[PDB]
RNA sequence: CCGACUUUGUGAAAUGAAUUUUACUUAUUCCGUGGGUCGGAAGCGGGGCAUGCCCCUCCUUUUGGCUCCAAGGCCCGGUCUUACCGGGCCGAUCC
RNA sequence: GCUCUGAGGACUGACAGUCGACUCAGAACUGGUACGGACAAGGGGAAUCCGACUGUUUAAUUAAAACAAAGCAUUGCGAUGGUCCUCGCGGAUGCUGACGCAAU
RNA sequence: CGCCCCCGGCGGCCCAUGAAAAUCCGGAGGACCGAGUACCGUUCACGCCCGGUCGUACUCAUAACCGCAUCAGGUCUCCAA
RNA sequence: UCCUAAGGGAAGGGGUAACCCCGGCAGAUAGCGCGAUCACGCGCAUCCCCGAAAGGGAAUCGGGUUAAGAUUUCCCGAGCC
């Protein structure tokens, strides 16, 4: 079986994002035309979420409930995949296409809507493991 | 049954599909193409724990040979030093049929 | 007659040991609430030389109990200890070579190194290249245990001391001949200034009893009484018999 | 061309020293230069750094052994005492 | 002559994690071994059943 | 080197009309720490073949990773008076 | 000494072109048989005694066969310990512990 | 195959493994914090001011040092056609 | 000048008839520190000083110039901490 699908949970496993966690967005898995090399598009967690306690204000919760997202097409060598998924596909539109990331301008609008949502999917309380940051 | 794992992993190497070395068994893993893997004893724990774990994701055997990385080149058949092995095709043998 | 080769130690002004590039001491934890009631994983991190000694040093990086930092301790080498090995202290650290344990945790028979003597002194039998302790006996209407040591004398040790499992590394150093007054020197230049050494029948009666004489030769019995004042007991100290052992006599 | 009838690596003690401490003196000479197996990486690149430290040159591993040969037989029954005396008390 | 007002950060540093300290093959295994063990701990914790 | 007196106290037995043996801990000596878990009793599990009532354990074996400045629950009090800071216990069994 | 011959290379487009500082052999001729022409630079051998060797030593009369040495052996010592210093408290060996320290 | 100096990376010897600290840098963690008629940072560039005390000549030797001396003696180094 | 090496002196204490002798002997230890002062909280662990003009080390090069200073001390230019 193939454990390399969109919507899986991966470790980043090398280069100015090694540790962090993210999710397969979609697989290049036939090479591509300038990378003959197997590889894939995946949406991270540059900013994890700052722990969230009963003690602090509501302002500081939501201040310390925000990501910051990065999307990044790694090599398969260079991320140690994982068990766990994360169930938003509703990127599948929005982050798809071999289209959406070719430009600065339209990167970071696709970075910010995955922000929003992915906060969303932190305050549902669901997939802690995503959220709480690899301690190495 | 240690001897009766090498001489079918000697036909193995004969007959059917297989890959040797761990950059390229985690690339069978990923393609999914392998069917069972190999494991010398001594192959590091990082890198055994690793594959241990890429097999459990991708449902497929492991198997963890009864000598040493030495001993499974040499079961294999070859004059170097192999850690890691899958099993692409099992060919006309019977290391699958366990 | 003046002070004596074998009096003038005592002051240290030539004959302290030299140490300066010795790696500090070779001990082992702080006993403590966790190694006396459970197991803490060390791993071992580089095996060094420590200049002055026949065995090499494991230096171990545990982590402190109850405080957030690091502890490098130093250990004395039990052989086979590989850098990245997992070393287990306390009392339910199973049996296995470089893991240490209190003598209540060893089996009749086994093989330990660095015995501690009264608990908590930090392990002081057995220690030098090559050396250990067979644990011989347990008593527990005492909460006591006997072994065997490296000279053949045989100790009752109180059971809750920590011991070492394994031997001292680098076995069979004294094996070698040295060949030269050279490999001599330079043994003894990073231990101590005890060689060369006169034979004091070649020296003058005024700083040696041996010495004088138109020919060498001691002149009395070389045996000298345990109670002899310090610049006359020199020879054979208290000696029970002499010449060369045959038979019983070197059992 | 072989270089000597007998003496090998004690050649280069010269004329000096003996007979028999040179003929004592050549297998502990041989045993601590030569490579020895390393059970981690199976490679013959294991060679003596200290009197009692074996370093492999490939894997990174340093072993605290024998001062003149990687594993002492007097070492060989200590571990094997030590599996024995583990297992029957695990029992 | 390390020090900050003699050298540009982006000359003084590498930007990973770890870096500057940790070379890229120690870093890699660092991360390997502790999500691995991370994931032991939870099956032990299922095995105590 | 050994003998006696001294610091040198406690109670106990056996031999003679003092002697060796012991027991205690506070004097005393020694050892170890950054005086960091000692003593008794609870409790969590495991042995039951008088359900005893006596034993064995303290949530780390694991691959050269990381662990701090508590999360969580309950009970008061101050407050906008319709919006928020300080308290106490449990977590961390008692004595 | 002088005149030669041969062998050993590099770069560029089994060959061609460009360059090359050296080393090694061989020959012909020549001289008042002189040629490591100055300088520099082992006399050789047959044995005996002593110490194995290397090394160190009486500065200013003795450099040795003397001392040391590795090798061999012996003795004390398991820490409440051995050898030793200290007027005393205390200390050296000892950042040590018998494959070690200490005394021969 | 030139000499001196430095560096690189191999190999070798060790019963010999061949200093410490000041200082500097990097990282692990993230308690605490902020705007968009604007306020919080910024190891960035540029800009301004100040840099104290003491030695400083000469010999370093067959004449400046010691040997009762302007003593054939003795005294550590760098450059080297 | 700063930091340590071998080592040396020392506060409390121990010794001493007293000068003087011992520094780990552990003593509310010499020193407390850092964030804050619009104050307080947290930490205190092998806890002092001295010791190198050959060890470690914030930063300088070129050209001129005097009867005698400077190669980089003065002047000229350009830098650095
Ligand atoms: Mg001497
Ligand atoms: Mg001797
Ligand atoms: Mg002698
Ligand atoms: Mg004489
Ligand atoms: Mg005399
Ligand atoms: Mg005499
Ligand atoms: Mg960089
Ligand atoms: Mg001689
Ligand atoms: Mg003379
Ligand atoms: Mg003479
Ligand atoms: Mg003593
Ligand atoms: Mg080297
Ligand atoms: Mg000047
Ligand atoms: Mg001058
Ligand atoms: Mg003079
Ligand atoms: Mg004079
Ligand atoms: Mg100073
Ligand atoms: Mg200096
Ligand atoms: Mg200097
Ligand atoms: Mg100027
Ligand atoms: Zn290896």
């Amino acid at each position: 079986v193939k454990f390399l699908k969109p919507g899986k949970a991966v470790i980043l496993l090398q280069g100015r994002f090694a540790g962090r966690k993210a999710v397969i967005v979609r697989v290049f898995e036939e090479g591509t035309r300038d990378r003959p090399y197997g590889h894939c598009l995946v949406a991270g967690l540059a900013k994890y979420p700052k722990k969230v306690i009963r003690k602090d204000s509501a302002k500081k919760t939501a201040k310390k409930s925000r990501v910051k997202c990065f999307l990044k097409l790694v090599n398969f060598t260079h991320i140690m995949p994982t068990r766990y998924t994360l169930d938003v596909d509703f990127k599948d539109v929005a982050s798809g296409g071999p289209d959406a990331l070719a430009t600065r301008d339209k990167k970071v609008a696709s970075c910010k809507a995955a922000k929003a949502r992915l906060e969303e999917r932190f305050k549902t309380g669901k997939n802690r493991w995503f959220f709480t940051k690899l301690r190495f | 049954s240690g001897e009766n794992i090498n001489n079918k992993l000697q036909l193995v190497m004969k007959s059917g599909k297989y890959t040797l070395g761990y950059k390229t068994v985690l690339k069978t893993l990923r393609s999914s193409k392998g069917k069972l893997i190999i494991l010398a004893n001594n192959c590091p724990p990082l890198r055994k724990s690793e594959i241990e774990y890429y097999a459990m994701l991708a449902k497929i055997s492991v198997h963890h040979f009864h000598g040493n990385n030495v001993d499974l080149g040499t079961a294999c058949g070859k004059y170097y030093r192999v850690c890691c092995l899958s099993i692409l095709d099992p060919g006309d043998s019977d290391i699958i049929s366990t | 007659g003046r002070v004596i080769r074998a009096q003038r130690k005592g002051a240290g002004s030539v004959f302290k040991s030299h140490t300066h590039h010795r790696k500090g001491p070779a001990r082992f934890r702080s006993l403590d609430f966790g190694e006396r009631n459970g197991y803490l994983k060390g791993v071992v991190t580089d095996v060094i030389h420590d200049p002055g000694r026949g065995a090499p040093l494991a230096k171990v990086t545990f982590r402190h109990p109850f405080r957030y930092k690091h502890q490098k301790e130093l250990f004395v080498a039990a052989e086979g200890m590989y850098t990245g090995q997992f070393v287990y202290c306390g009392r339910r650290a199973t049996l296995s070579v470089g893991n240490v344990l209190p003598l209540r945790s060893v089996p009749e028979g086994g093989v330990i190194c660095n015995v501690e003597h009264h608990v908590g002194d930090r392990g002081v039998f057995a220690r030098a290249s090559g050396d250990y302790a067979i644990v011989i006996s347990h008593n527990p209407d005492n909460g006591t245990s006997r072994i065997k040591l490296p000279s053949g004398a045989k100790k009752i040790v109180p059971s809750s001391c920590r011991a070492m499992i394994g031997q001292v590394a680098g076995g069979g150093r004294t094996e070698k001949p040295m060949l030269k007054a050279g490999n001599a020197y330079h043994k003894y230049r990073v231990k101590r200034n005890s060689w060369p050494k006169v034979r004091g029948v070649a020296m003058n009666p005024v700083e040696h009893p041996h010495g004088g004489g138109n020919h060498q030769h001691i002149g009395h019995a070389s045996t000298v009484r345990r109670d002899a004042p310090p610049g006359q007991k020199v020879g054979l100290i208290a000696a029970r018999r002499t010449g060369r052992l045959r038979g019983q006599a070197a059992a | 061309t072989k270089r000597t009838k007998k003496a090998g690596i004690v050649g280069k003690y010269g004329t000096r020293y003996g007979a028999s401490l040179r003929k004592q003196i050549k297998k502990m000479e041989v045993s601590q230069h030569s490579k020895y197996f390393c059970e981690f990486c199976g490679k013959f690149a294991v060679k003596r750094k200290a009197v009692g430290i074996w370093g492999c040159k490939d894997c990174g591993k340093v072993k605290a052994g024998g001062a003149y040969t990687m594993n002492t037989a007097s070492a060989v029954t200590v571990r094997s005492t030590i599996r024995r005396l583990r297992e029957q008390t695990e029992a | 002559e390390y020090k900050r007002s003699r050298l540009s950060r982006n000359r003084r540093t590498v930007n990973r994690p770890y870096g500057g300290v940790l070379s890229g093959p120690a870093v890699r295994e660092r991360i390997i071994r502790a999500f691995l063990v991370e994931e032991q701990k939870i099956v032990k914790k299922v095995l105590k059943i």
